[PDB]
């Protein structure tokens, strides 16, 4: 643990860009992967609605599809209008 | 059609300045006047010959990163899929390899420009 | 802030997207019948125009199939003045 | 090979809803609520039907439907409507953002005289089932019968009779 | 087979090297001054320049 | 007339290649090759690709710029020729723009030329799409799938760039 | 390919651009979908020699929806003609044709 | 240079060429071809002599030629069909610069003039590359889309390269010119088989690439690149002399060697499909080849010819070069022919 | 095949017998192989855009990216050539011989 520190007040005293660099890059690599934020841009992405949500033929056997928007049923967008 | 008539505009109003600069001055010509300018003697040989290149090596590296600027630039749009995990993966991948470059090229000497 | 900013933003989008979907049907049900109308005022042109040509079938289809293929820019405005042709064409990548 | 078969311009003929972009997009989170059962019969069939001359008679029940619900606007709701759908079109992208003062004025005109409540974010995108009497097309592609597949070829493998038969080999 | 067109060919070097070329490198000579900003007025500095 | 805009670009896209494929001077070469990218990225804009068609002019852009520098140190000589200064040159250059002519006559006079394939002249605008996307560019969302769906695409690619930077040190070490 | 490491480790290296047909991004179709869809599923699992023959209708329809020959080859009969009535004063055009 | 940047050289000339015959899609074909091209010129420049630049240089070009027409010929297979998988083309013009440039690749006349001189102009190790694994690429293609290639294209390239290629190596005393037009000349076997039977391309390919590389591990070992030079190597290595002339005879198709065997099934498979001019007629072309290895066999093995004094010193080291596979390549190039029927593994 | 390809089909025709007959310049004949390269591009551009074919909008780019490569490569051997003989000519690239 002393001579590491050695490294890094010699590099952080000639090539203090590059120890910002590297410290910059090392976060980026790694907080997306400890991020509990990060599960949230996968669902608000998938909640664009880019295309238009064809509707499916009713056979009468699909309960948890809504028969109107304003339906309980299907996906909520409750947790974004809080997010 | 307006982005065409905006370029016909521009260079419209830039060839018509260059021609009065031609056409209203009062003109002396001789061949003293026009002679290449070496500050004030002859120059010795052609302009047209060899300049050497000192930064040949760098400038072929320019070609191969100018490169990543288009596989790159596409991130703003990338970021709109819903494979994020994926997305952002080879995002990083793509940029750290174009450090490695880098640091490869920096390291053996080939961005210091030869004697 | 940014962050905070640009998930109020998405939030907005989201809004805009549902509007149109809202209007969808009634522009595709529009869009339809507009199309549908402009291939048979060619077709009752094709008509005179082709009348005495001696081995013309008016309203062939160069397809085996029966199917519904949607008409190219030529077909849908082959007759029209070269004016709306241009606006039907180049009308979005030149509005700038 | 064979004739294409379009509509008459009878078959066309259909009152049109002449109002702009910014008219529609004013009342559009309502128009998608009042009028989601004919607008989702139509879209069903185009998605199923893949042909917009099967789906003329839904065509026209969009249009019949959209204009009762611009009538009980402008029975009602006419001058806040009016309002809202002047301020979204002075905008060159139609914003929402700048006219949530008079969009109040007129979700609170429909809430009360008529009833409407404006769906929730998330509501109009979402996938729904809808009941139709009209049956399921059997080929929408107008497709042809497969070519029947290569008799396969299934059973014991034995050895090579003979080896490899080539030439004096014996094995 | 020797014909007329292969007299003048020779093998090729026993290690494929070639002598080098006769030095031919071309520097350009440019008069720094007298009339410079940065010759102080009156200097005539010929410099050969590579790059 | 500026339903033509694309066919009057791709003439000027084919008098460019001329410019260049003449081999002048790469002076007046690399010229010639900026005006045929620039065209060509008017080209393919028209045919929805914005972010193609600004692309491949500003690779070429900077493509050129170190092709220039390459020419002052490496190809010049005391009278850098032009497309007038001598006949191999000035040949090739005539008999470029003369086949050129020809097509061009002939295609907007018969509507039609068989040359290996068979063209039709009515005009470009004839093969466009008469349906509208949605709220995006189809090309920018294709574009934008090589990070999500050209996993491999982008590995091939970006070692290949990597080796690339080790290649020419390589080639030019000289020892 | 030559040899088939993808179609047994189960990775999809570069399958998924190989028609245009496939999954593209927000279910974006191509112009010609439903022409390659049929000539794909006609041809499946019977070789090239038989497809070559057997599939040749769509084949065919296909090649008309990606280059467009015989529909250009029409337009152009009936443009031709119609300038060939007007040169001669006998066909005159509807207004929606010009306004 | 660099071990380290060697070895990740080398490992991306094969990572290209993996890459063609794993690739279903064309553009990764094409892909594999640039990256192969990459790697490949850096070796040609390794030693850094002028031949070595100008033999980079033309290889350079040339590939890089070939690659442009078979783009063209991907982008027009793609505006008639609307589909990039790597099977038979689907239009006659894109065959034709596909077959073209996969003819500049491999080196077949009337696109044969770099590789002699390539060959010549790089190292020993680096011509065993360009002569046996380059060719796994393009050959890996061809067997891919043969159904479509144009016969009378690929039966002419074929007949002119076993022609050109037997005329070639008579009037060469340059080892390496006379490994590149023996190259020249079993290219045509390859490919001339391939409309009939692409599992014989496999075998001629195979067995081509053992041969090749046994001659050049010989070669190598010697650090023998002329006829004079390899003259010297009875009086320092008798023991080579003689698989030099197993592995020569068996190149020049003498039974019972094993280079007989490609021969034997392409003649098979050729006059199960009434071809039986164009067999005769490459046989006999074939004695072209066989003339200029006994040349070699002669002045190698079967005569003793002058040497030099200094030879002397020779005799007190032994061969530290690593001569890896030389005992199983040399056994596998002779003595095969019993093994005919092994040919069904191809399958 | 509209009159587009047949101007665009004839540039890379022009480009590839521009490269086929060499005047005196390795550079003049490097600007035909990247003139080839943006026919290329061009070409299917055209094809993938005017045919909806989303997915395939990236392979213009990746065919710009080992255009590069091999732009940069044919320069690495241009700088080796010019200093073996001071120019950039191609009849001082003989003294290997067929
Ligand atoms: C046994 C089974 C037999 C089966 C028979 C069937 C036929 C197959 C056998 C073919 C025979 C091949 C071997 C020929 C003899 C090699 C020549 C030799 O003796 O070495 C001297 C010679 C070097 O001597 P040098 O010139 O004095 O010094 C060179 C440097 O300057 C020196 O600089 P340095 O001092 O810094 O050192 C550099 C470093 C460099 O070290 C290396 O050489 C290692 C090279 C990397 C090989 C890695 C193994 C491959 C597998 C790795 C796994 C991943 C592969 C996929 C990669 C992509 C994925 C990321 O060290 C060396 O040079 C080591 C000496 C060379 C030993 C080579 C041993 C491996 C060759 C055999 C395996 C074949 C590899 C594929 C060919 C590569 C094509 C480019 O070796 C070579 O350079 C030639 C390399 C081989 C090229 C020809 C290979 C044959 C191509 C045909 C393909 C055959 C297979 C497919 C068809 C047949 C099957 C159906
Ligand atoms: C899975 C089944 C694979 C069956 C093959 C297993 C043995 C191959 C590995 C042995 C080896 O090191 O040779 C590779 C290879 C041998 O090359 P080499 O230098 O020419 O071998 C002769 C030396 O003098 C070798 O002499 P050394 O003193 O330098 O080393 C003695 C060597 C002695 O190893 C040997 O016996 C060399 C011969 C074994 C390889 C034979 C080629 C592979 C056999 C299949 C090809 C024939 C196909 C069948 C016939 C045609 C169709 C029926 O014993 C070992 O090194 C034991 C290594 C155990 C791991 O060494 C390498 O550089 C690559 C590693
Ligand atoms: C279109 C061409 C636009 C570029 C014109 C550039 C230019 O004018 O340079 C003058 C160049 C340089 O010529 P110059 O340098 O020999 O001298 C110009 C003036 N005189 C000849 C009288 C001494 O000359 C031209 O090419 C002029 C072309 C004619 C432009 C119209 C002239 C109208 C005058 C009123
Ligand atoms: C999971 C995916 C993410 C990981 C990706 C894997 C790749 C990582 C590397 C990508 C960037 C490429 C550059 C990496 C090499 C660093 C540059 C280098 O090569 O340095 C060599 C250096 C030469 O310099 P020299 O002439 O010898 O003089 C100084 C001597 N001390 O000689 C030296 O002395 C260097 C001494 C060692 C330097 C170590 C550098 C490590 C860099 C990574 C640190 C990241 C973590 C730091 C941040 C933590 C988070 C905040
Ligand atoms: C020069 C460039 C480099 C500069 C240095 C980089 C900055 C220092 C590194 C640490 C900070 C990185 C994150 C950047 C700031 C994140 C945004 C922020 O700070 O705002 C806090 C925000 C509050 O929550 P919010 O929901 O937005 O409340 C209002 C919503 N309307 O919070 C959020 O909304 C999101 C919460 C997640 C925050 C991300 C960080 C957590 C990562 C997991 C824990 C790991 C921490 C690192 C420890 C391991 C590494 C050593
Ligand atoms: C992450 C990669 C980590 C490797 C280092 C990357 C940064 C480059 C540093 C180069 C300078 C250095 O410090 O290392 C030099 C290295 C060791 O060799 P040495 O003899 O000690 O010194 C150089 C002698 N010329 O000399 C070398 O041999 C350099 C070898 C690396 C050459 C670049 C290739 C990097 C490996 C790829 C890393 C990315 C993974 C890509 C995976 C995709 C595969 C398809
Ligand atoms: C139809 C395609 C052919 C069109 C004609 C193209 C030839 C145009 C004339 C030409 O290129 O020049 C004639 C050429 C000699 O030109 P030149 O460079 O002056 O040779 C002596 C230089 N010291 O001599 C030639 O090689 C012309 C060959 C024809
Ligand atoms: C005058 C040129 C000419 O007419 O030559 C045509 C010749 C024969 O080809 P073809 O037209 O198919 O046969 C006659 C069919 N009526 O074919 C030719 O000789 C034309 C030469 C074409 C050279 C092609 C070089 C390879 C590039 C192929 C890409 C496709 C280029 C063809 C389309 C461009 C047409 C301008
Ligand atoms: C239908 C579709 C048509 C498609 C083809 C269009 C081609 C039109 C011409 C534009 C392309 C120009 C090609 C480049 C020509 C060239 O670079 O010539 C080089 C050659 C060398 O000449 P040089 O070194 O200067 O010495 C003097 C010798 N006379 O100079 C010469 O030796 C003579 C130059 C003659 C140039 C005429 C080239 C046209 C014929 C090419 C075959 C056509 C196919
Ligand atoms: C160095 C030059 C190389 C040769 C270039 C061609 C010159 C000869 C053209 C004669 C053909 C002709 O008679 O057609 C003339 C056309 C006019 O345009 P259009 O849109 O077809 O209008 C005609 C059709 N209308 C009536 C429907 C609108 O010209 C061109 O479009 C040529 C391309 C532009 C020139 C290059 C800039």
């Amino acid at each position: 643990a002393e001579r590491v520190a050695a490294f890094l007040k010699n590099v952080w005293a000639k090539e203090p860009v590059l120890v910002a660099s590297f410290a910059i890059a090392g976060l980026a690599v790694i907080l997306p992967t400890l991020s509990p934020y990060t599960k949230y841009s996968l669902m608000i992405n998938r909640a664009t609605p880019y295309n238009y949500p064809v509707p499916l033929r009713d056979d009468g056997n699909m309960p948890d599809v809504p028969s109107h928007p304003q339906d309980p049923q299907g996906p909520s967008l409750e947790w974004l209008k809080r997010l | 059609m307006n982005l065409m008539l905006a370029l016909l505009t521009n260079f419209t109003l830039a060839t018509l300045l260059v021609i009065i600069a031609f056409w209203l001055p009062q003109l002396n010509v001789y061949s003293e006047k026009t002679s290449p300018y070496e500050c004030g003697f002859d120059p010795m040989g052609s302009a047209r010959l060899p300049f050497s290149m000192k930064f040949f090596l760098v400038a072929i590296t320019f070609l191969l990163f100018d490169l990543e600027i288009a596989l790159l630039l596409p991130l703003p749009w990338a970021s709109q899929t819903a494979n994020l995990n994926t997305m952002l993966t080879m995002a990083l991948f793509l940029i750290i390899l174009l450090a490695v470059s880098l640091a490869y090229e920096w390291t053996q000497k080939g961005l210091e420009w030869t004697e | 802030s940014m962050m905070k900013w640009n998930r109020e933003r998405r939030r907005l989008q989201i809004e805009d997207f549902e509007a149109r979907i809202a209007l969808m049907p009634l522009l595709q049900a529009e869009k339809d019948r507009r199309v549908l109308q402009m291939l048979r005022e060619n077709l009752e042109e094709e008509a005179t125009v082709m009348k005495d040509v001696p081995g013309w079938k008016v309203g062939e289809s160069v397809f085996h199939t029966t199917r519904w293929v949607t008409p190219m820019m030529g077909e849908l405005y082959g007759l029209r003045a070269s004016e709306e042709v241009l606006s039907a064409t180049y009308g979005f990548i030149w509005y700038t | 090979p064979g004739i294409v078969e379009l509509p008459s311009l009878e078959d066309l003929k259909v009152q049109e809803v002449k109002v702009s972009s910014s008219v529609l997009k004013a009342a559009a989170h309502h128009y998608g609520a009042q009028c989601d059962k004919p607008n989702k019969e139509f879209m069903l069939c185009r998605w199923e039907e893949k042909d917009p001359r099967r789906c003329l008679e839904e065509g026209k029940l969009v249009n019949q439907c959209a204009l009762e619900f611009f009538r009980q606007i402008k029975r009602h709701c006419a001058e806040p409507f009016t309002e809202y759908w002047t301020c979204i079109d002075y905008s060159g992208l139609q914003l929402f953002r700048r006219c949530r003062k008079q969009q109040a004025q007129f979700d609170e005109c429909v809430l009360d005289k008529l009833g409407w409540v404006r769906p929730d974010l998330g509501d109009l995108s979402k996938v729904t089932k809808v009941k139709t009497d009209r049956p399921l097309p059997e080929n929408p592609y107008h497709s042809r019968a497969r070519p029947e597949p290569n008799p396969e070829v299934e059973g014991d493998l034995k050895p090579a009779r003979h080896g490899s038969r080539l030439f004096f080999w014996t094995m | 087979y020797p014909t007329k067109e292969t007299a003048h060919w020779k093998p090729p070097p026993w290690n494929d090297v070639d002598p080098p070329k006769d030095t031919l490198v071309s520097n350009l000579t440019l008069n720094f001054g007298p009339q410079h900003p940065a010759a102080h007025g009156v200097l005539r500095l010929v410099m050969e320049l590579s790059g | 007339m500026m339903l033509y805009i694309v066919f009057i670009l791709s003439v000027i896209f084919v008098m460019g290649f001329v410019g260049f494929s003449s081999k002048p001077s790469p002076i007046y070469g690399g010229l010639g090759l900026i005006v045929s990218g620039g065209v060509g990225c008017g080209i393919v804009l028209n045919f929805g690709g914005s972010f193609l068609g600004l692309m491949v002019f500003l690779i070429y852009l900077g493509g050129m710029m170190v092709v220039f520098g390459y020419t002052t140190a490496m190809a010049t000589e005391q009278y850098p020729e032009i497309w007038l200064s001598n006949k191999a040159v000035l040949g090739a250059f005539v008999t470029g723009l003369l086949m050129e002519f020809f097509m061009v006559y002939y295609v907007l006079k018969d509507k039609e030329v068989e040359v290996v394939f068979e063209f039709n002249g009515l005009g470009d605008w004839v093969i466009y799409d008469t349906g509208d996307s949605g709220f995006f560019s189809e090309e920018a969302m294709g574009i934008a799938a090589l990070y999500s769906y050209g996993t491999w695409l982008v590995i091939v690619t970006g070692w290949s760039l990597l080796i690339g930077v080790v290649v020419i040190m390589e080639i030019t070490r000289g020892n | 390919p030559f040899f088939d490491v993808q179609k047994r480790l189960g990775v999809d290296l570069d399958r998924w651009m190989t028609i245009q047909s496939a999954e593209q991004p927000h279910k974006i179709p191509s112009r010609c979908h439903a022409f390659e869809k049929e000539w794909i599923e006609c041809a499946h699992g019977i070789g090239s020699i038989r497809a070559e023959k057997e599939c040749k209708i769509e084949f065919e329809d296909f090649r008309e929806c990606l280059l467009r020959q015989k529909t250009m080859k029409r337009l152009h009969a009936i443009r031709r003609q119609r300038e060939k009535l007007i040169k001669e004063g006998k066909y005159t055009p509807p207004p929606h044709h010009s306004g | 240079m660099n071990p380290i940047i060697f070895i990740i050289i080398l490992l991306t000339i094969m990572l290209g060429t993996i890459i063609v015959m794993i690739s279903s899609h064309w553009l990764l074909v094409w892909i594999g071809f640039e990256m192969n091209m990459l790697a490949i010129i850096p070796i040609m420049m390794k030693n850094h002599n002028p031949r070595a630049t100008e033999a980079s240089t033309k290889y350079f070009l040339t590939q890089s030629t070939a690659s442009m027409l078979l783009m063209m010929a991907v982008i027009i297979n793609l505006m008639f069909s609307g589909q990039w998988t790597v099977m038979k083309l689907f239009n006659p013009m894109a065959s034709m610069l596909m077959t073209m440039a996969l003819a500049m690749k491999l080196g077949m006349a009337p696109f044969h003039f770099w590789v002699p001189e390539v060959t010549q102009g790089i190292p020993l190790s680096s011509g065993l590359i360009l002569l046996t694994w380059q060719k796994l690429a393009p050959m890996s293609v061809l067997y891919q889309i043969f159904p479509s290639i144009n016969l009378n294209l690929i039966l002419t390239l074929s007949v002119l390269s076993i022609l050109i290629g037997g005329w070639g190596g008579l009037n060469q005393t340059q080892l390496r010119k006379i490994m590149a037009y023996s190259s020249i000349a079993h290219m045509g076997w390859m490919t001339a088989v391939l409309p009939y039977n692409p599992t014989m391309t496999l075998l001629n390919l195979i067995i081509y690439i053992i041969m090749t590389s046994t001659m050049f591990t010989m070669f190598m070992a010697n650090s023998t690149t002329t006829t004079l030079s390899l003259s010297h190597t009875w009086n320092k290595t008798p023991i080579m002399t003689v698989l030099i002339l197993a592995t020569l005879l068996s190149m020049g198709g003498l039974p019972p060697l094993s280079g007989f065997m490609p021969k034997w099934m392409i003649i098979q498979e050729m006059t199960k499909n009434n071809s039986i001019i164009l067999p005769t007629f490459m046989a006999i072309t074939a004695l072209l080849n066989l003339y200029f290895y006994m040349r070699l066999t002669y002045s190698t093995t079967l005569t003793m010819f002058p040497s030099t004094n200094n030879m002397k010193m020779k005799w007190q080291f032994p061969l530290m070069k690593k001569m890896t596979f030389l005992p199983t390549m040399v056994v596998l190039s002779t003595m095969m022919l019993p093994l005919t029927p092994m040919l069904s593994v191809l399958e | 095949m509209s009159m587009v390809y047949m101007n665009i089909m004839m540039a890379f025709t022009v480009s590839l017998v521009g490269l086929l007959m060499y005047r005196s310049h390795l550079m003049s004949s490097l600007l035909c192989l990247e003139g080839m390269m943006l026919s290329l591009f061009v070409m299917a551009a055209l094809t993938i855009l005017n045919s909806h074919f989303t997915l395939a909008s990236m392979m213009p780019i990746i065919l710009l990216v080992f255009a590069a490569c091999e732009a940069a490569l044919g320069l690495s051997l241009l700088v080796m050539v010019s200093n073996t003989y001071g120019t950039d000519y191609v009849q001082n690239l003989n003294l290997l011989q067929c």
